[PDB]
RNA sequence: CUUACCAACCCGAUGCAAACUGCGAAUACCGGAGAAUGUUAUCACGGGAGACACACGGCGGGUGCUAACGUCCGUCGUGA
RNA sequence: CUCCUAAAGAGUAACGGAGGAGCACGAAGGUUGGCUAAUCCUGGUCGGACAUCAGGAGGUUAGUGCAAUGGCAUAAGCCAGCUUGACUGCGAGCGUGACGGCGCGAGCAGGUGCGAAAGCAGGUCAUAGUGAUCCGGUGGUUCUGAAUGGAAGGGCCAUCG
RNA sequence: UGCCUGGCGGCCGUAGCGCGGUGGUCCCACCUGACCCCAUGCCGAACUCAGAAGUGAAACGCCGUAGCGCCGAUGGUAGUGUGGGGUCUCCCCAUGCGAGAGUAGGGAACUGCCAGGCAU
RNA sequence: GCGGGGUGGAGCAGCCUGGUAGCUCGUCGGGCUCAUAACCCGAAGGUCGUCGGUUCAAAUCCGGCCCCCGCAACCA
């Protein structure tokens, strides 16, 4: 039982609900090294802004790149780079990960950059 | 020991058929379990009823990776 | 058939009341819960009492 | 972690030999270790369970997970859901400063001993064990005993077959009969 | 008498005969008893052919019977009306549909199954015929 | 220890099912569009009813014995 | 109430074939978070065909307060935390009935719970667990009050037999 | 532009399973540590945090392979609407529709958005 | 066609209200007696008519079938 297949389990409840609700969502995703952040269109196909910590232009400014304080550099990247573009309010889709330590300095960084969910 | 008992039919099955155009609020179709499930601007009753929630026509369509049947509104 | 009809009756003032069932044997215990007050449009506790 | 220490270092390269591996990672290791204490006579009173784990708890310095049972089954005369016998699961560190703990000092006080047995393996590479006296251990006084219990120990490891499972043990000096 | 061991239900319906048979080649021996026409076999007929057969060929080679009484029939005890309910399990039948392979013999050379198998079909109420395996 | 016999599971082959389905028609039914045809043949409201013992025939069935000019439904036709 | 008869929409009879109900639950309801069976094999103190432990096989053959059917992995199954939406007023629009009725329901107002939030909640996987009217009881009530002020009685609302 | 990896989709087995091979700069995975945030009805296994010594063993991805699954004609057959007929419990003819199973065969998915690496 | 029963060897409880087999006799063993009965003392024997379903669990619940006891079998 890897814990990839259990995580996607537990993320397509809530994914489903936003499908529905057609909404556009904030997809984060976690690796022990990395975290990365996407706003999918509403129909859940076309990639709106990204963000992440194997783009060079953010990691060099980090002491390492998998760390608390990692996830609010993208959590602020993202969403000053999608409030110009033109999207101010999205829902959070924490997939499958706990909504606690770096999902949530990520989401709250976010939301501190002005991004309403 | 002896038979004779029967309840009264419950008129289930589909009210609706495709391409149908049909308010919001129609019952689309009365059901047991969810042999068809809600898909797009459909709702589920507390018994799995099935209610269009936008007006437009019905449309029936076979999605997932179960090749379950959905029912959703194309809203017009 | 164990089951008897109780009424919740409101804290409040008013003699607004809500009815349900309980089984008295294995639950001695008043039954308290928050429910909403149509008189004072609010949301007290109502309290166990016979029918 | 003194076989900790030991597993690292000495272990390791004597069966990356042993085995021609490719990689370290390819070589056994030991994930836990989970003692097990099946009561089953708690049903006529539950006063005797709790010190029964309260005996456990002093093995391992854990407090134990108390088993349910799964089913209800007549033929031992239990309702499911009943608290039938406790357990404890061991990890890390805890389970080194235990696994030498009786192999150094476990093994030599069982009653008549004669060796364990290198067939008592799962058939895909771990071990179990039981032993049927609890004043074995140094913590457990004599002094203070109400029942003469046993417990079952189980050895789970990451090795493929019994050869590699027999292998690792053999290297921490197991005794096989 | 065969007789299914245990059912889901007593009682059937009546139900229709219609259509052509399944299993209308000699499968396990080498001939075969093949009924040309329709119509129901009682366990008890089933069994009067095969001792007919099995004596003919004084208990030699191999016989495989290809149908089983599945069906159970109802009747009502006489001089009782119409109502009441369905009437009590009789007996039990196999539906024969035209081509149904019925019994198959191997191990007796085919002069003896024809005698063999026109000793046992003077005992079924259908018309049958004499068959034998084929390379499909 | 080897021994009149019975034999689960599995594998290969063969059937059966109103209350079995990993398949699946013809029809029928619902909706949309389009002509032609039909004395609006359709719906609603109002005045007046009668009728609520049906019969046989065809097809699909239950029941009975695939018995009955039997019995009970579905559907069509005729009698009424 | 459930299945079949019932003829692939609905409906459809018989003293036709089979079974159930006249409840239960303040958690077995709400929400958030998590979790995934049956059976069997192997190894293992007492311990046995069957207890708890470990591993593999298996893939729902399990489970669902209860009959059957339809459902159920995003679980509707299992566990924990916090809770009372088992809210009040309404209700577009449908479904089903000769009728009395019965059923589904987005959304709106007020107030509330859980969640970081999007959201979810007007009881329970769904379909049985029920009884019209009259008469009478209990509580409430900016309704009425047989000259007038009250009261009795009546009405209205909630509820009981 | 090509190769490679990650994320989110479309699609829902021609896409699955097995068997064989293969990949670590990056990525991913395992991994290291755990007082603390947080977590175990016991357990840092999981969840979570802090990290980068090691390893591609496992897992995952990729490549090959017809062992199985899966897909699947053409023709015939069954059934059947309408009309007619017979020896009428069942069939036949005209006409329209036409399976299921099986056979030949196919088949070791395809594809979009974004991002990173590498070559260019 | 409806109701009630089949439990140690014999006659009966228990079933209703699921878990736990009881009573009197007889039988076996030992005593008292010259000996037997009576008597005193101790002990065994049923897996509940059978097969199947419900349950963790069946003598008990719910079937089907083997059986015995009944009552009813009417108007022509
Ligand atoms: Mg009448
Ligand atoms: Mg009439
Ligand atoms: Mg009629
Ligand atoms: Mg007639
Ligand atoms: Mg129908
Ligand atoms: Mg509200
Ligand atoms: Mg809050
Ligand atoms: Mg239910
Ligand atoms: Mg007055
Ligand atoms: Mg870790
Ligand atoms: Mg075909």
């Amino acid at each position: 039982m890897d814990k990839k297949s259990a995580r996607i389990r537990r993320a397509t409840r809530a994914r489903r609900k936003l499908q529905e609700l057609g909404a556009t969502r904030l997809v984060v995703h976690r690796t022990p090294r990395h975290i990365y952040a996407q706003v999918i269109a509403p129909n859940g196909s076309e990639v709106l802004v990204a963000a992440s910590t194997v783009e060079k232009a953010i990691a060099e400014q980090l002491k390492y790149t998998g760390n608390k304080d990692a996830a609010a550099a993208v959590g602020k990247a993202v969403a000053e780079r999608a409030l110009e573009k033109g999207i101010k309010d999205v829902s959070f889709d924490r997939s499958g990960f706990q909504y606690h330590g770096r999902v949530q300095a990520l989401a709250d960084a976010a939301r501190e950059a002005g991004l309403q969910f | 020991t002896r038979n004779g008992r029967d309840s009264e039919a419950k008129r289930l099955g589909v009210k609706r058929f495709g391409g149908e155009s049909v308010l919001a609020g129609s019952i689309i179709v009365r059901q047991r379990g969810t042999k068809f499930h809600a898909g797009a601007n459909v709702g589920c009753g507390r018994d799995h009823t099935l209610f269009a929630k936008a007006d437009g026509k019905v449309k029936f369509e076979v999605k997932g990776p179960k090749n379950r049947k959905f029912i959703s509104i194309e809203a017009e | 058939g164990i089951r008897e009809k109780i009424k919740l009756v409101s804290s409040a003032g008013t003699g607004h009341f809500y009815t349900t069932t309980k089984n008295k044997r294995t639950k001695p215990e008043k039954l308290e819960l928050k429910k909403f007050d149509p008189v004072v449009r609010q949301h007290v506790i109502y309290k166990e009492a016979k029918i | 972690a003194k076989l900790h220490d030991y597993y690292k270092d000495e272990v390791v390269k004597k069966l990356m030999t042993e085995f021609n591996y490719n990689s370290v990672m390819q070589v056994p290791r030991v994930e836990k270790i989970t003692l097990n204490m099946g009561v089953g006579e708690a049903i006529a009173d539950k006063k005797l369970l709790d010190n029964a784990a309260a005996d456990l708890a002093a093995i391992s310095g854990q407090k134990p997970l108390i088993t349910k049972a799964r089913k209800s089954v007549a033929g031992f005369k239990i309702r499911q859901g009943y608290p039938i016998g406790c357990k404890v699961t061991l990890r890390g560190e805890r389970m080194w400063e235990f696994f030498e703990r009786l192999i150094t000092i476990a093994v030599p006080r069982i009653r008549d001993f004669r060796g364990l047995s290198a067939k008592s393996f799962d058939g895909r590479g771990n071990y179990s064990m039981g032993v049927r006296e609890q004043i074995i251990f140094p913590e457990i006084d004599y002094d203070k005993v109400d029942r003469v219990r046993g417990l079952d120990i189980t050895i789970t490891t990451t090795a493929k077959s019994d050869e590699e499972g027999r292998a690792l043990l053999a290297a921490f000096d197991f005794p096989f009969r | 008498m065969l007789q299914p061991k245990r059912t889901k239900f007593r009682k059937m319906h009546k139900g229709r005969n219609r259509g052509l048979a399944q299993g209308t080649d000699v499968s396990f021996g080498s001939f075969g008893l093949k009924a040309v026409g329709r119509g129901r076999l009682t366990a008890r007929q089933i069994e009067a052919a095969r001792r007919a057969m099995t004596r003919a060929v004084k208990r030699q080679g191999k016989i495989w019977i290809r149908v089983f009484p599945d069906k159970p029939i109802t009747e009502k005890p006489l001089a009782v009306r119409m109502g009441k309910g369905k009437g009590n399990v009789e007996y039990w039948v196999a539906l024969i549909q035209p081509g149904k392979v019925l019994y198959e013999m191997d191990g007796v050379p085919e002069e003896l199954a024809r005698e063999a198998f026109k000793l046992a079909a003077a005992k079924l109420p259908i018309k049958t015929t004499f068959v034998t395996k084929t390379v499909m």
